[PDB]
RNA sequence: AAUUGAAGAGUUUGAUCAUGGCUCAGAUUGAACGCUGGCGGCAGGCCUAACACAUGCAAGUCGAACGGUAACAGGAAGAAGCUUGCUUCUUUGCUGACGAGUGGCGGACGGGUGAGUAAUGUCUGGGAAACUGCCUGAUGGAGGGGGAUAACUACUGGAAACGGUAGCUAAUACCGCAUAACGUCGCAAGACCAAAGAGGGGGACCUUCGGGCCUCUUGCCAUCGGAUGUGCCCAGAUGGGAUUAGCUAGUAGGUGGGGUAACGGCUCACCUAGGCGACGAUCCCUAGCUGGUCUGAGAGGAUGACCAGCCACACUGGAACUGAGACACGGUCCAGACUCCUACGGGAGGCAGCAGUGGGGAAUAUUGCACAAUGGGCGCAAGCCUGAUGCAGCCAUGCCGCGUGUAUGAAGAAGGCCUUCGGGUUGUAAAGUACUUUCAGCGGGGAGGAAGGGAGUAAAGUUAAUACCUUUGCUCAUUGACGUUACCCGCAGAAGAAGCACCGGCUAACUCCGUGCCAGCAGCCGCGGUAAUACGGAGGGUGCAAGCGUUAAUCGGAAUUACUGGGCGUAAAGCGCACGCAGGCGGUUUGUUAAGUCAGAUGUGAAAUCCCCGGGCUCAACCUGGGAACUGCAUCUGAUACUGGC
């Protein structure tokens, strides 16, 4: 179910930096990035209609790590919910617990974020989760394993976790390593290349 | 002959009672006459885990009908008056 | 009825028993006696009746995991091969038209010496041996496991790309 | 019914037996089936790696 | 059929065969009410009818010829017995 | 708060617009097949032959009903294994108990299947002519005798299955008699009907000292009810076919006997000659119905597996019996087809109960565990029975989670691939370097489903009573299939784990070579006869992921049966014309009615599901609290413009 690839081979062909490379530097480069997502990716691919409309939610696939299956099921909690359905989707996209850990710096990635949620090196309220799915709600808080804190992993990654946009519906800490989800995020604190009226066209037929 | 019996319909591992009224005949899960409150064998220590609407029991009882051994031991279990 | 030592007492195999299978009360330990010995070959039943296919099969695993043969389905569905108490490759021919399978069948040459010798041990490697010599690899009814080879030299080789087991026969 | 032998080469013979699938070919009037290949006693397309699930063939140990 | 119930049949024969015999024995006993309606003697109907309605009651509460079946029985004699005669 | 959600594209032509079919993208499945396949949660699993079935089990339980002893157990008047004090014997059924039998209750529940059934069915709403075991409320009754009978015994035919004659014995078995009302009959008079005892005990007195007697507990009878369940009746609705247009003698109604628990042609007799039908009877074809389920913006279309209600069948057909209830899956009788045992004279059986075998088929599971929980039958109770149920097995069949690593890494290796050779690409991908070990493997610790029951103590509980019984606290020992449970913690080490379809256009995604109208692809259009982005291979890319594809099938798109929502001058389409019955529709004004219509109310529309907001399994699927919704029907009271009647 996880990806298991070449990230900077979507990072190229998305034609934006989808922070899968976070880690020590960032911000891409050292791939050739854009100019060759292929071995024919010199390219100039006009695409249609639905080929936008596709690469939209393909890329916020890719910059989360969730699979179609998944990705769906999201999309129809959204609509169901009342609100737009874009800003709602985005919600639950961000309130994935690895989401949530990744924001809050306790990895460099968020492909790094799902390692430690899987191998039990979080928790909610207190008691561990173990699956990276965890819809994390308001005022839930989530801590680095008292067990395994601090590591040769997660110190490195608080670093630049402190050095990145930082967060704000967030409150994080350093020798705690705990933090808190104080709201739903609003459609205005995050933004990027990503467009809703996009992907929620895309399932409408 | 009518009983108040214990009708199992919670999940594997995880059962869900419901106390109800029904012909004696019937099945377990079968046709009854009104469900009058629920038991949770699981429910942990929160809030909950055992309702029932005791003035109706009593009505039904009165109107001469047999209770199940683990329903009355929820009945006096969840006492009466207090 | 019940019995007493020196009787002769049945069960019910459902893969659960094979030859030499010590029952005790409890006493963990094996009967050191019971032959087993390995088979030769030939064959290829493939069937007048133009099929089914299970009953014949269902026949060929069902007379298999009793002591006098055993069957060997490679990975290409339909080239059934059998083998091979002595030579009398007959009993099957009439079990497939009589028990419970209304089959026919008939036979064939094969270029199958080996016999073979069904192995297993640790993982990866034996994926690695699953893979390369496959094509060439069989199974049997019972869901496991074997080779089979076409001369001496290429089944010697075949164990030499090695070191992982027997031989292995077991019946 | 008639029925269409998809890929290149079939042990197809005298009697055999097959497993027919079903969608036409507007080439052959008549013929609205295809045998499913590596099915029963069809054998699979030899040397196929492309698409082998179709034509039914297995991997060539990869 | 190998089943210990078969004593419950050998037992239905029993009953049956008694039923039998009671439920025959009433019937002629309003069978002779009968007859003496349509010879028309209604003294003798009177009679019979005296005879019969103890024995029509009685297995009434013996559970045969149930309940009011009996209370039809009597009536309809009476309504009839008195009616031309 | 609780239905507020609607996409189009390809193809007729030299081209165009319109018409019109075909095809494609979506959602759905008890699916199958091909390639592949690592976990776990939950659910699902003969759709085909209502085809035939070896073997086990699926219904028994009460000695506080009775005669009783065939077994294990305590003790016995006497002898003893004898280790003279514990134990051992002949018998002994006195006690606990219990093989066989009698009787009571249950076998009509529970479980299976969809064969039949176009309405003795179902759904919805009313109704009058009934019954109802066990559980209940109330008022009284339970007096006294009789005759049999299994078992048993003696004969006796039997290969077996089974019995056959005679005799003896008990009961809550069976039968009179007594007693009878608030019951039945009858206008009344008056007539007529019942029953059962068995336990734990115990002060008087005690008599023929069996136990009478006092008492509580349980059980019997009669009548009126409660509740439950089951009959019966009416209307409306519940597939197709007119290339089925007429059907019907108990048919339709009446009167009267009979009958049933109850109305009734249900039956019989007689008497009228009707009754049904194009608002489609009749006859054929098909089909279990519903709650609901999938799709759909909705209206609808399709569908009724799993789950719950109703019905029906339980080898084919027929019939009764017993009983509260059956016209009875594991009862009986008869016939029919089959099959099995037989010492041949004669018998025995029905998996559409669980599991399983053969058969059929593209295809659908283990001859598992346990009564611990829930629930049912018997019992005062402990208890016994229980493939119902709770669990386990198999299968990616589905849904929902999760993993198969995470960081770092170079002018960016080798190799593969394209190259106008200058290089580009595979590609941070690998290596290498640091790092983490869920899930698996091994090892430790260890919740919850468990509530009661079994032995002793106290209650203005009742009692003549501290015994007995019930009750409520208390004390002790104890109660599980799953089960190496869920879950927790260590150990080891990237260690064990990625495949499938696609890249001409719809449609995201490109070139080389091979081939050459051959081999071959294709859902539609359409590719291939010498540079194929379409075939086959390779590189690369795109899309999904423990799945991916193909087939199959339902709805969608399809305003392509158009009620919402279409058409007919020439594209398919106005009968060749006219009259006209039924049917549909009808100018205008007043009065009335108030059915249609509308408003309010009251019933009812089962639970589950869908929806809304919460809650609990680490999340989810799943589970669950409450609410809305069930767009409908019926009755009552109002409004009256339109509509209909007068």
């Amino acid at each position: 179910a996880r990806y298991l690839g070449p990230k900077l081979k979507l990072s190229r062909r998305e034609g934006t930096d989808l922070f899968l490379k976070s880690g020590v530097r960032a911000i891409d480069t050292k791939c050739k990035i854009e100019q060759a997502p292929g071995q024919h990716g010199a390219r100039k691919p006009r695409l249609s209609d639905y080929g936008v409309q596709l690469r939209e939610k393909q890329k916020v696939r890719r910059i989360y790590g969730v699979l179609e299956r998944q990705f769906r099921n999201y999309y129809k909690e959204a609509a169901r919910l009342k609100g737009n359905t874009g800003e709602n989707l985005l919600a639950l996209l961000e309130g994935r617990l690895d989401n949530v850990v990744y924001r809050m710096g306790f990895g460099a990635t968020r492909a790094e974020a799902r390692q430690l949620v899987s191998h039990k090196a979080i928790m909610v309220n207190g008691r561990v989760v173990n699956i990276a799915s965890y819809q994390v709600s308001p005022n839930d808080v989530v801590s680095i394993r008292e067990k395994a804190k601090k590591q040769s992993r997660v110190k490195a990654a608080l670093e630049l976790a402190e050095q990145r946009e930082k967060p704000t519906w967030l409150e994080v800490d350093a020798g705690k390593m705990e933090g808190t989800f104080k709201r739903k995020p609003e459609r205005s604190d995050l933004s990027a290349d990503i467009n809703e009226h996009l992907i929620v066209e895309l399932y409408s037929k | 002959m009518v009983t108040i019996r214990l009708a199992r319909h919670g999940a594997k591992k995880r059962p869900f009672y419901q106390v109800v009224v029904a012909d004696s005949r019937n099945a377990r899960n079968g046709r009854f006459i009104e469900r009058v409150g629920f038991f949770n064998p699981i429910a942990s220590e929160k809030e909950e885990g055992t309702r029932l609407d005791l003035d109706r029991i009593a009505h039904w009882v009165g109107q001469g009908a047999t209770i199940s051994d683990r329903v009355a031991a929820l009945i006096k279990e969840v006492n009466k008056a207090a | 009825e019940e019995a007493y030592p020196g009787d002769i007492l049945g069960l019910h195999n459902h893969g659960t028993i094979q030859i030499g299978d010590t029952f005790t009360q409890g006493e963990m330990m094996k009967f050191t006696g019971i032959p087993n010995f390995a088979p030769e070959l030939f064959r290829r039943i493939r069937l007048k009746d133009p099929l089914k296919q299970k009953q014949l099969l269902k026949g060929l695993v069902q007379l298999s995991e009793e002591g006098a043969v055993q069957v060997f389905r490679p990975i290409s569905n339909n080239d059934l091969i059998v083998g091979a108490v002595g030579v009398l490759q007959f009993d099957v021919v009439v079990a497939r038209l009589k028990s419970e399978y209304n089959v026919e069948a008939v036979y064939e040459s094969v270029n199958v010496a080996t016999a073979r010798w069904v192995e297993c041990a640790d993982a990866k490697k034996f994926e690695e041996f699953k893979r390369k010599n496959e094509s060439q690899l069989a199974l049997d009814g019972g869901d496991n496991l074997a080779y089979i080879a076409t001369s001496m030299v290429n089944l010697r080789l075949a164990q030499e790309r090695y070191p992982d087991v027997q031989f292995h026969q077991t019946r | 019914v008639t029925s269409y032998i998809g890929g290149e080469g079939h042990n197809l013979q005298e009697h055999s037996v097959i497993l027919i699938r079903g969608g036409r070919v507007k080439d052959l009037p008549g013929v609205r089936y295809h045998t499913v290949r590596g099915a029963l006693d069809c054998s699979g397309v030899k040397d196929r790696k492309q698409a082998r699930s179709k034509y039914g063939v297995k991997r060539p140990k990869a | 059929n190998i089943k210990s119930a078969k004593k419950r049949a050998i037992q239905s024969e029993k009953a049956r065969k008694h039923n039998a015999s009671r439920r025959s024995m009433m019937r002629t006993f309003i069978k002779k009410v009968y007859a003496a309606i349509e010879a028309g003697d209604k003294a003798a109907a009177q009679k019979a009818f005296n005879e019969m309605q103890p024995i029509v009651d009685r297995q009434a509460a013996k559970g045969l010829i149930h309940k009011n079946k009996a209370a039809r029985h009597k009536a309809n004699l009476t309504a009839q017995i008195n009616k031309l005669a």
